[PDB]
C-alpha cells in the first residue's frame, strides 16, 4: 500500500509511477491521491530511519516534496493539506537538525519550503513585532528569526494599516538593519513609507 | 575613465545614475579587458551589498554580459562570491538571474578553472529541486554541464542527481503547455541530449524516462521529447531497438484522433521511428501506411514523413 | 530576458528558414 510504497522506494520505477500520478492529479486539479500519500507519509513519520534514507536518496524525495508543494500552491484554500504539509516539514526539520547528518540538498529544500509556508501569514502587533526586531537586531543574532520576522512585518504592512509612529524606534531599527545589511531593507522601506519619513531619511543620511 | 566612473558611482548614488554608470563601467571594462577582473569584483560587491533590486538586476545583467564575453577571466573567488550571493538571497527573480549567469559560466572553460562538494555544486543541487521552473532549469543545466565537462570521479554522485532532476523537470513541464514551460522543457531536453552524449552509460535511463513520460504528456511536450529521442538515437543507434514498442504504440493511439496539432506530432513520431530503426520495417511499415491512409488527407504530413524515410 | 535553444540541431521541422519551393509545395498539398 502507500506505506509499503514508501518502504519500497527509499530503503524505483514505482516512484516514477507515483510521480506520474501526482503530475496527472495536478493537471486535473489545475484544469478544473495527494492527500492519501501525504497522510501515509505523515503516519510513517510518526512511527520510527526513513528520513536518513530520504537524505541518502534526495533525488527521490525532493521531486516528491516539490510536487506536494505545487499541489498546496494550486489550491491553498484546501486547509488540512497545508497544515499537515507544514507539520511534516517541521517534523523532518526536527529529525534532520542533528549535526551528524552534515549538509544535504534535502535539508535546504525543506527549510526553503518551511520559510515559504511561514511567509504567507499575518502578524498581529506591528509595534510588538517592531520592538522584537529592535532588540533582536540589538543582539544581531538569529538571522533566520530576523528574516522571518521582517517578512511577517512586510506582510502585516501589506494587509494592515499604520500603527503608532515612534520615529526614534523606526530610525533605530533602520540604522540597525543597515548595519546588519539585511536583504529585506528595500521591501521594509517600501512597506513603511507606503503608509515623518522625510525627517527619518534625512537624519539617517546625516549620520 | 575608470577613475571618473568610480567617482560617479560613489558621488551620484541614485538608481538611474548608478545603473547607467555601472553599465558604462562594465562596457568600458569589456572593451579594455584589463580592469575586467576588478570590474567583476565591483559588480559582485554591488550585487551583494546594494539592497536595491534594480541595482542587483543590473549587476546580474552585466555579469551575464561579462560571462558571455570573457568567461576565462573569472577567478575561483568570483564564482564563489556569485554562488554565495545566489545561496543567501531571498528573492527568486534575483536568484534566477544569478543562476542564469552561473549556467552561462558552466558551459564555458570557467568551470574547469573553478576546480569536491563546493558552493557551486551545493547551489546547483538545491536549485534543481526548486519550485520555480526557471531556477530548476538553470540548476539542472549547471549540474549537466559539470557532469559532462568534468570527468573527475569525486563528483559522480551528482550524475544521478542530474538524471533525476531532468526527469522531475520533465514531469513538471510536460502537462503545462505554456511558453515559459515550453522554454524550460527545451532547456531540460537539450541538457538530456548533452548528458547522453557526454556520459553514454546514462543513455538507457534517459531514454527510459523519455519513453515513460511520452504516454502522459501534452502534444507540444510530446513533439519536443520526440526531437530529444531523435537526437539521442541518431548519435547512439543501439538504443533504437528499446524504444520502438512505446513509440509505435503512441503512434497508433495518436493517429486515431489526429486533428490539428497532431500533424507535427505525427511527423515527429515517424521521424523517431525511422531514426530508431537500424534495420528496415515490416509490420511497423504496415502500421504507418495504414495510419496515413485511414485519416490523413494532409498531404504535407505525408510528404514530410516520406522525406524522413528517404 | 531569455534565450532560445534547439533540442535537436539537425531537425528538419524547424521553421527558422522558409524557402519558396517548400512554401508552394506546402500550400499546394496541405489540407
Amino acid at each position: 500500500d502507500l506505506a509499503g510504497m514508501f518502504l519500497q522506494i527509499f530503503p524505483r520505477p514505482v516512484a516514477l509511477a507515483l510521480q506520474q500520478a501526482l503530475g496527472q492529479e495536478l493537471a486535473r486539479v489545475v484544469q478544473g491521491i495527494t492527500v492519501r500519500v501525504l497522510q501515509a507519509l505523515a503516519t510513517l513519520l510518526s512511527s520510527p530511519a526513513l528520513v536518513m534514507s530520504m537524505h541518502r536518496s534526495h533525488f527521490l524525495a525532493c521531486p516528491l516534496l516539490r510536487q506536494l508543494c505545487q499541489y498546496q500552491r494550486c489550491v491553498p484554500q484546501d486547509t488540512g493539506f497545508s497544515s499537515l504539509f507544514l507539520k511534516v516539514l517541521l517534523q523532518m526539520l526536527q529529525w534532520l537538525d542533528s549535526p551528524g547528518v552534515e549538509g544535504g540538498p534535502l535539508r535546504a529544500q525543506l527549510r526553503m519550503l518551511a520559510s515559504q509556508a511561514s511567509a504567507g501569514r499575518r502578524l498581529s502587533d506591528v509595534r510588538g513585532g517592531l520592538l522584537r526586531l529592535a532588540e533582536a537586531l540589538a543582539f544581531r543574532q538569529d538571522l533566520e528569526v530576523v528574516s522571518s520576522t521582517v517578512r511577517a512585518v512586510i506582510a502585516t504592512l501589506r494587509s494592515g494599516e499604520q500603527c503608532s509612529v515612534e520615529p526614534d524606534l523606526i530610525s533605530k531599527v533602520l540604522q540597525g538593519l543597515i548595519e546588519v545589511r539585511s536583504p529585506h531593507l528595500e521591501e521594509l522601506l517600501t512597506a513603511f513609507f507606503s503608509a515623518k519619513p522625510v525627517v527619518v531619511v534625512s537624519s539617517l543620511l546625516l549620520q | 575613465a575608470r577613475q571618473l566612473l568610480q567617482q560617479l558611482v560613489t558621488s551620484y548614488p541614485s538608481t538611474k545614475m548608478v545603473i547607467v554608470s555601472l553599465h558604462t563601467f562594465t562596457l568600458l571594462a569589456a572593451s579594455s579587458l584589463v580592469d575586467t577582473p576588478k570590474q567583476i569584483q565591483l559588480l559582485l560587491q554591488y550585487l551583494k551589498n546594494d539592497p536595491r533590486k534594480a541595482v542587483k538586476r543590473l549587476a546580474i545583467q552585466d555579469l551575464k554580459l561579462l560571462a558571455n564575453k570573457t568567461p576565462h577571466t573569472w577567478s575561483r573567488e568570483n564564482i564563489q562570491a556569485l554562488c554565495e550571493c545566489a545561496l543567501q538571497t531571498p528573492y527568486d527573480s534575483l536568484k534566477l538571474g544569478m543562476l542564469s549567469v552561473l549556467s552561462t559560466l558552466s558551459g564555458t572553460i570557467a568551470i574547469k578553472h573553478y576546480f569536491r562538494s563546493s558552493d557551486l555544486v551545493k547551489l546547483a543541487q538545491e536549485c534543481c529541486y526548486h519550485n520555480n521552473r526557471g531556477i530548476a532549469a538553470h540548476g539542472v543545466r549547471v549540474l549537466t554541464n559539470i557532469t559532462v565537462s568534468c570527468q573527475e570521479k569525486d563528483l559522480l554522485a551528482l550524475e544521478q542527481d542530474a538524471v533525476f532532476g531532468l526527469e522531475s523537470l520533465l514531469v513538471l513541464c510536460s502537462q503545462d503547455d505554456s511558453p515559459g514551460a515550453q522554454a524550460t522543457l527545451k532547456i531540460a531536453l537539450n541538457c538530456m541530449v548533452k548528458l547522453a552524449k557526454g556520459r553514454p552509460h546514462l543513455s538507457q535511463s534517459v531514454v527510459e524516462t523519455l519513453l515513460t513520460q511520452l504516454h502522459s504528456a501534452q502534444d507540444a511536450a510530446r513533439i519536443l521529447m520526440c526531437h530529444c529521442l531523435a537526437a539521442i538515437a541518431m548519435q547512439l543507434p543501439v538504443l533504437g531497438d528499446g524504444m520502438l514498442g512505446d513509440l509505435m504504440e503512441l503512434y497508433k493511439v495518436i493517429g486515431r484522433s489526429a486533428t490539428d496539432k497532431q500533424q507535427e506530432l505525427l511527423v515527429s513520431l515517424a521521424t523517431v521511428i525511422f531514426v530508431a530503426s537500424q534495420k528496415a520495417l515490416s509490420v511497423e511499415s504496415k502500421a504507418v501506411i495504414k495510419q496515413q491512409l485511414e485519416s490523413v488527407s494532409n498531404g504535407w504530413t505525408v510528404y514530410r514523413i516520406a522525406r524522413q524515410a528517404s | 530576458a531569455a534565450a532560445d535553444v534547439s533540442v535537436w540541431e539537425e531537425n528538419w521541422e524547424d521553421d527558422i528558414v522558409q524557402d519558396d519551393f517548400n512554401q508552394q509545395l506546402r500550400l499546394e498539398m496541405e489540407r
